């Protein structure tokens, strides 16, 4: 996940 | 219906920048209005860049353009320890449509899982909405934030909703609505991060509203  | 939840969020949606004075605009995500002048936005949008205070947060208002120094808005956490999301009073944007009251209770939370839900949010500016599949709850989730030098953290909340769906750079800030129509296609919080086809967004609650 990564920051959106 | 989640179309007419939507549309109440998309018109108290702003988009979000940092500057230093004097200098360029960076476009980073979205903020949603709540109440009053407070909105939701996620803190990794600024907090871990260098001299924060010193800059300019700027709000873009369909066009018309609020800013303020970082210094002059006031930041309230929606609980104890790091939640990403955050409460911040921005004293020259116009007064939000209060919305709160279309937020999850802590109480109804299991009536979301296991439903599909819809992402409510724009990249810089252009409405989406994103279709996410069956809800679960993470009690803890960890993401990476690039910043902008290259360099990267890993973060991690408290209580994320996490759906199948596919998102996109700028989507963070926007909300999350239920599927449900029984809890009348609450909100279920806030978008911070996605990949590999899964999409992350913070649980926010009516209750933490009560942090002013
Ligand atoms: C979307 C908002 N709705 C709201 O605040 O509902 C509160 C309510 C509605 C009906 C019965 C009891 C309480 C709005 O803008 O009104």
């Amino acid at each position: 996940l990564a920051a959106q | 219906s989640t179309l007419e939840i939507a549309g109440l969020v998309r018109k108290n949606l702003v988009q979000f920048g940092v500057g230093e004075k004097n200098g360029s605009v960076r476009w980073v995500m979205n903020a949603l209005g709540v109440k009053d002048d407070w909105l939701l936005v996620p803190s990794h949008a600024y907090k871990f860049e260098k001299d924060y205070e010193m800059m300019e947060f700027y709000f873009n208002r369909g066009g018309t353009y609020y800013s303020i120094s970082a210094g002059n808005v006031v930041i309230q956490s929606l609980d104890v320890g790091f939640q990403d999301v955050v409460l911040m009073k921005v004293p020259t944007i116009p007064k939000f449509r209060d919305i709160t009251q279309h937020f999850i209770k802590k109480g109804d939370v299991p009536r979301a899982l296991n439903r599909l839900a819809t992402l409510v949010t724009t990249v810089n500016g252009t409405p989406m909405l994103i279709s996410e599949g069956p809800l679960k709850m993470e009690e803890k989730a960890t993401y990476v934030h690039k910043k902008n030098d290259g360099t990267t953290v890993d973060l991690t909340v408290d209580q994320a909703w996490r759906g199948k769906g596919e998102g996109l750079p700028g989507m963070c800030g926007g909300a999350l609505v239920s599927s449900n129509q029984s809890i009348q296609n609450a909100i279920l919080g806030i978008h911070v991060a996605g990949g590999n086809s899964i999409l992350v967004a913070k649980l926010v609650t009516q209750e933490m509203f009560q942090n002013i």
